[PDB]
């Protein structure tokens, strides 16, 4: 009674999971709400939480479980199916549970992601601007050799302005903007130079607490196609570097119109992968 | 004040004090915009706003 969302045959990572490659022996972190632990298709092995009085194996939010699920949830008989079920997943709680965030949490979030070996971070989250530590801290996790995902943002199209937030916006940042199942932009979906590609962001079916499910809409559910995508890639070629990982999932994306609403297009991880 | 937010697709309509309509991406965006700037609001039926989103004014 396992669901298929969308979302993974549309990025063909149903293709290669059917290779044997599900992100075995990769660490991704989730830099999120915290991801409820105890929901049955997700194993957390670790991570930390950077908000006061708040463990990172909890969430009191729903949205980081939701981002988590779709990046790793288990395959099993039942529930639901992620792009990378085998993956290491790794909570690291840097937003409250009414989703909330500071600039220090995030960067420690992102800080010890670097340190404790993560391949991949997720980061489902943004701000209209940035700051130098959060630019230090994305330039340090890319050249330690993390392949850095984040969200463009929500803040669709007003002419030639450019939306995306940060940290996307961020050169050592993979931006990720958003599809629907007919792999039509979502009107929401921020647009810019810095758009580099996108992943299914509407209608996103994912775990969510407590031990159920949830349809969301976001850059944030696009974000976690592309982390768990870069883990898949990660697991069928161990060797490779974060540059590596991010330029095989740009060169080998389905072109679907000008770079400005789509970055280089939809990945396509069987391609990715090969 | 909270400087970041999920990027959860969620658009909520606010009234200002000045009684101009703003959509904004998600409730977390209408709190930062409160907090941060000090912003004074009230939701409102999403028919009030226009169909497009707003940044913080």
């Amino acid at each position: 009674a396992q669901t298929v969302p969308y979302g993974i045959p549309l990025i063909k990572a149903d293709k290669v999971q059917a290779q044997g490659f599900k992100g075995a022996n990769v660490k991704v972190a989730v830099l999120d709400t915290g991801i409820q632990a105890s929901h049955p298709d997700l194993n957390v092995v670790g991570g930390a939480s950077f908000v006061a009085g708040e463990a990172y194996n909890t969430d009191g939010n729903g949205h980081g479980t939701h981002v988590a699920g779709t990046v790793a949830a288990l395959d099993n008989t039942t529930g639901v199916l992620g792009v990378a079920p085998s993956v290491s997943l790794y909570a690291v709680k840097v937003l409250n549970s009414s989703g909330s965030g500071s600039y220090s949490g995030i960067v420690s979030g992102i800080e010890w992601a670097t340190t404790n070996g993560m391949d991949v971070i997720n980061m489902s989250l943004g701000g209209a601007s940035g700051s130098t530590a959060m630019k230090q801290a994305v330039d340090n996790a890319y050249a330690r050799g993390v392949v850095v995902v984040a969200a463009a943002g929500n803040s669709g199209s007003s002419g030639n302005t450019n939306t995306i937030g940060y940290p996307a916006k961020y050169d050592s940042v993979i931006a990720v903007g958003a599809v629907d199942s007919n792999s039509n932009r979502a009107s929401f979906s921020s647009v810019g130079a810095e758009l580099e590609v996108m992943a299914p962001g509407a209608g996103v079916y994912s775990t969510y607490p407590t031990n159920t499910y949830a349809t969301l809409n976001g850059t944030s559910m696009a974000s976690p196609h592309v982390a768990g995508a870069a883990a898949l890639i990660l697991s069928k070629h161990p060797n490779l570097s974060a540059s590596q990982v991010r330029n095989r999932l740009s060169s080998t994306a389905t072109y679907l119109g000008s770079s400005f609403y789509y970055g280089k297009g939809l990945i396509n991880v069987e391609a990715a992968a090969q | 004040c909270p400087s970041i937010c999920p990027l959860i697709y969620a658009p909520v309509c606010v009234e200002d004090s000045n009684q101009d309509f703003y959509l904004f991406v998600n409730e977390c965006e209408v709190r930062k915009c409160g907090c941060e700037a000090g912003f004074v609001y009230t939701f409102v039926p999403r028919e009030m706003c226009k169909a497009t989103t707003s940044l913080c004014p």
